[PDB]
DNA sequence: TTTCTTTCCCACAGTAAC
DNA sequence: GTTACTGTGGGAAAGAAA
């Protein structure tokens, strides 16, 4: 908790010269906070002292997940420049930092988590890639670049879903199109034989509809 | 027709006092006999649909001080097959808290691998209360009383999950009863049937509760232990053995499946089994023994069917009165992550059935919600001092409520709770 | 802090505009999507009523 | 050939309406 | 008693996966 403070609010390196002690609610390390109130330094200077990057908090979250969720750029080039860190980190419900890129519109970390070789086709517990979380939220910037450095544009999830499927829902109009655009495959039906375009129809997303009926054929 | 009104400050107040939600709720098998030709195999377990919740009363009283009929508030309901071009039967509701649906069937016109029951539903005066479906649901063209390997999962019990047991007399419908509970003992009911907990255990187990219960898939040969997952009351150790042609084989390691039949031996009393006398539970012996020192044979009365069974659930609640729309689709939050802390502590929110029309209350304050998708959402965290005047800091731990809050005003609750804690 | 906070004002804008876009495409639908469910729900309800008559 | 899985068939034994 | 019918469960037939 002393050592705690000075990195989540000279401190952190005099009391250093406990370290890996985890809370009793969120059961986050000094790492971890630093991670979150987005404090760069005390980051640096947890790692320095040999700290280890991937201690999993109540709810599976290493630091580097921290720091995507926080948007802090900092901590994050510290922790994806860190060797030891874990990229491809596991929540509880088994998402990744590549993943809560995806999600949060935060800019540019999902690159430099690819660059920095992230699997892109890892998946969470409910089997969705990120480029299928990508589609869910209509982020079309990352959509391609997790095609464009090879993501499984086709990819089923455990309901059978793929990414064209959960654009159509949503009616993401912008990566429909870039789905299509690379080819992806229209005709793959979700669990209980229901087609994107049928999900669109339902959902009354005329657009997506008109896209899958005529867009980039045969 | 009076204009959507957004929930307000006070109402949600009103809410967290009172708090008489409104609750449907579906039970069910996970499988489902595909029936040929123009048969009929019924769901057994038939799919029940309770209506939970101190507050479908409230709505009853509200309705009628307002001029309905016993007939015009009374919830109805109809029961289907997903999108499936045949024709929703009806439940019947009147009195009752819940009804099942005895005659639910799917033909083999169906070509889909699973399905979802729906379960349509409005009051008396066709108001309309909305749609809710039932967990996925598997097609499967026979059950396998073959071998059944480990890698093929979905099919095997598994210590933890919940199952439904049904004894069948005869090869006649109108028979079939279900291990139930009431008034503390086990019943056998042809009427409801109960859901239960069957926890694997290690033969070294000890006596009754209290016990420790681990992991793992279930083959015939383990130490399981039943409970009722309502009343609690539960079934003494049991092992649960592979049975065929009223023999009640000793030897078999094979692994538990879906719709098989099997026998349940007790606490090593002797070799009395379970069983049901076309009345209730009493025990037993099985005479019979001299096939082999493996193959004790049983009398026909204690090959219970076992079937995994899951629970949709959703619940609601009309707090600024009656709305234009259904109050389905309901929203489930599953997780709740922080995001960053303090002058900018966010809130990711996953579940499933997020809609771009809802903001997230933290107790009675609406926070600013940003919609990510179906089934992400996020929303920012109101200042402390939204909750203590003075306070520029969280001067000490204040756990405020979160909840889900439609437009129109319907709200849904949750169970979870944000908690402000200073920033060490 | 202002190139950072630049940066925070600028993801917030994102979400909020993307979030008021789904609720419009949503919203400009509810009619359509309301008064489809509705004509359903008569359906049953005008046959909820005539199997109350069969009795 | 094997080994299953999915479709067919058909006869117990209850119901229902005479 | 007589008749016409209908879920079920067990086993044969048709395919489909080794």
């Amino acid at each position: 908790t002393p050592l705690m403070i000075a990195s989540c609010s000279a401190v952190i390196s005099d009391f250093i010269y406990s370290l890996h002690n985890q809370t009793d609610r969120t059961g986050e390390t000094a790492l971890h906070l630093a991670a979150r109130y987005s404090r760069s330094d005390a980051a640096k200077r947890l790692l320095e002292a040999s700290a280890d990057a991937n201690i999993q908090d109540n709810m599976g979250r290493t630091p580097l997940h921290a720091a995507v969720s926080a948007d802090a750029q900092g901590v994050f080039q510290i922790l994806i420049r860190n060797r030891a860190t874990d990229l491809d980190a596991r929540m509880h419900d088994g998402t990744t930092p590549l993943i809560l890129a995806a999600r949060l519109a935060v800019e540019g970390m999902l690159e430099d988590l690819i660059n920095s070789h992230a699997d892109v086709n890892a998946v969470d517990d409910l089997g969705k890639s990120a480029l299928h979380w990508a589609a869910a939220v209509n982020n079309v910037d990352a959509a391609v670049v997790l095609l464009k450095n090879g993501a499984n544009k086709d990819m089923q999830n455990n309901r059978e879903e793929t990414p064209l499927f959960l654009a159509a829902r949503e009616g993401s109009y912008e990566t429909a199109k870039v789905l299509l655009d690379h080819f992806a495959n229209r005709d793959i039906t979700d669990h209980m034989d229901r087609l994107p375009r049928d999900i669109a129809q339902e959902r009354m997303h005329h657009d997506i509809v008109r896209l899958l009926d005529e867009y980039n054929l045969v | 027709r009076p204009p959507p009104k957004r929930l307000t400050r006070e109402a949600m107040r009103n809410y967290l006092k009172e708090r008489g939600d409104q609750t449907v709720l579906i039970l069910h098998a996970k499988v489902a006999q595909k029936s040929y030709g123009n048969e009929k195999r019924f769901f057994c377990p038939p799919p029940c649909v309770y209506l939970m919740g101190s507050g479908w009363k409230k709505k009853k009283e509200q309705m009628e001080r307002d001029g309905c009929s016993e007939q015009e508030s009374q919830p109805c309901a109809f029961i289907g097959i997903g999108n499936s071009d045949q024709e929703m039967q009806q439940l019947n509701l009147e009195g009752k808290n819940y009804c099942t649906a005895k005659t639910l069937y799917i033909s083999d016109s169906d070509k889909r691998k699973h399905f979802m029951l729906s379960v349509k539903m409005f009051y008396g005066n066709s108001d309309d209360i909305g749609v809710f479906l039932s967990k996925r649901i598997k097609v499967i063209s026979k059950p396998s009383k073959k071998k059944q390997s480990l890698k093929n999962a979905d099919l095997c019990i598994a210590s933890g999950t919940k199952v439904a047991l049904f004894n069948r007399l005869r090869s006649q419908t109108v028979s079939t009863r279900y291990l139930h509970v009431e008034g503390g003992n086990f019943h056998a009911s042809s009427q409801q049937w109960g859901a239960f907990f069957i926890h694997l255990l290690d033969d070294d187990e000890s006596e009754g509760e209290e016990f420790t219960v681990r992991d793992g898939y279930i083959h015939y040969g383990q130490t399981v232990k039943l409970v009722c997952s309502v009343t609690g009351m539960a079934l003494p150790r049991l092992i649960i053995r592979k049975v065929d042609k009223q023999t009640a084989l000793l030897d078999a390691d094979d692994p538990v499946s879906q719709l098989h039949k099997c026998a349940f031996y007790l606490k090593d009393t002797e070799r009395m089994y379970l069983c049901l006398s076309q009345e209730r539970i009493i025990q037993f012996q099985a005479t019979p023994c001299p096939k082999e020192p493996n193959k004790e044979m049983i009398n026909d009365g204690a090959s219970w069917t076992i079937i995994s069974t899951d629970k949709a659930e959703y619940t609601f609640y009309e707090g600024m009165g009656p709305v234009l729309a259904p109050v389905t689709p309901v929203p489930v939050v599953e997780s709740l992550q922080l995001n960053g802390g303090g002058d900018v502590a966010m809130l990711e929110l996953t579940g499933q059935n997020f809609t771009p029309n809802l903001r997230v209350w933290f107790g009675d304050v609406e926070a600013e919600t940003m919609y990510r998708c179906g089934e992400s959402m996020l929303c920012v965290v109101p200042d402390i001092s939204a909750f203590r005047e003075g306070w520029r800091w969280v001067r000490q731990p204040v756990q405020v409520p979160v909840t889900l809050v439609r437009n129109d005003g319907i709200i849904y609750s949750t169970s979870l709770t944000f908690t402000y804690t200073p920033e060490p | 802090h202002s190139a950072v906070m630049e940066r925070l004002r600028r993801r917030i804008e994102l979400c909020r505009r993307h979030h008021s876009t789904c609720e419009a495409r949503y919203e400009a639908v509810s009619p359509e999507r309301l008064e489809l469910e509705r004509q359903h729900t008569f359906a049953l309800h005008q046959r909820c009523i005539q199997a109350k008559a069969k009795r």
